[PDB]
């Protein structure tokens, strides 16, 4: 046979990459969004 | 009757070097002294105060020990159209701006409280640039509801 | 090693980010001469 | 002189060590006295009659017999800001809070009523911490809804 670099990566490797990478991802976006809410009440609120 | 609105002794200045900067003024039970000032206040109670910084809306404020709440000045969450009283002399609002004649506030003239015909503060002027006649002020009032609303016109000047 | 990094990164960020949100959501309701805050507590218990 | 003149006899002084130390009072038809006073009240009706504790509120309270829910004082839920009749002097309703001057109020004072102008007891206090210039009162009122607010200032000086 011939040997792909993700050939040897098993299901559970993946679900933990995932985890460390997208849900890192998941909580950068959460953080954003909360920035943006913020931003935006606190400049509503001003006039 | 201008004179009426001078004798606050709650007002505090801020020496450097021996010399006049900035005024720090207490109001409500919580002094607010201009960040961009640097100095020391002069009363000794008040500046042994530490005080927690505010960048966006450029005070710091400090909560006042109990035995000076008594003697504050009292803030206003409603700000009519027209006529204010100031140290310097009189101050005009008109479309949510503070305007005074030209040459009234300069080097040392930050921190001062605007008081209101009865004779409470209503807001804080920062700063002020000059527009014409009537140099507009950098000032932060109280809203309704307090959220410390902040209005700075355009390319101000400090101070 | 380059996952760990991004995650401590990811994570540092968010924190970062939150803590902005919170003074910035708070300061104006915080510097009030009373200290009147009772909306933003109550919408989202940032304290 | 008028601020005096309203004088009331349904506030009874407690007694314990032969001296004053506070006062109970007679509202709407219940007897109040805090936990801080010890003893008993010189009336020998109410002395003898017993009393439900409410150790949160700082206030015990006893219900009177009929026959003398004629004369007592009425209780005030809207509180007007301003002035307000007392046995030492005027007390100023501000910002939610009740303030007397300088000296005012001691040990042994605890458990007297403030009344309004109209002459009826508008609230009770419990104690009382010096701010300064102006000393802030712990006291508890009636509201529309009958849930009796207290307020307790911060470290108060309990009297």
């Amino acid at each position: 046979h011939a040997q792909t670099f993700t050939a040897a990566v098993s299901k559970t490797a993946w679900t933990w990459l995932t985890s460390l990478l997208g849900g890192s991802a998941v909580i950068i976006i959460i953080g954003l969004v909360l920035a943006t809410i913020v931003a935006m009440y606190v400049l509503t609120n001003q006039k | 009757r201008m004179v009426m609105k001078l004798e606050s002794d709650k007002t505090f200045p801020i020496m450097l070097e021996g010399k006049i900067n900035g005024y720090a003024c207490v109001v409500g039970g919580k002094l607010f002294r201009p960040m961009h000032v640097e100095g020391k206040i002069d009363n000794d109670v008040l500046a042994a105060l530490k005080t927690k910084k505010a960048s966006k809306y450029d005070l710091e404020y400090a909560d006042v020990p109990q035995n000076m709440r008594a003697d504050t000045f009292k803030y206003t969450h409603e700000k009519p159209q027209g006529y204010y009283s100031w140290h310097h002399g009189a101050v005009q609002y008109e479309n949510g701006r503070f305007t005074v004649p030209k040459g009234v506030g300069a080097k040392g003239d930050s921190g001062r409280p605007i008081l209101d015909n009865q004779g409470r503060v209503v807001a804080i002027v920062l700063g002020g640039v000059n527009e014409g006649s009537r140099t507009a002020l950098s000032v932060v009032m109280w809203n309704e509801k307090g959220v410390t609303v902040k209005y700075t016109p355009e390319n101000c000047e400090q101070w | 090693s380059i996952c760990a990094a991004i995650a401590t990164v990811s994570v540092a960020a968010s924190t970062w980010l939150f803590c902005r949100s919170r003074v910035a959501c708070l300061t104006p309701y915080r510097l009030t001469p009373n200290a009147r805050i009772p909306f933003c507590l109550a919408v989202l218990c940032c304290a």
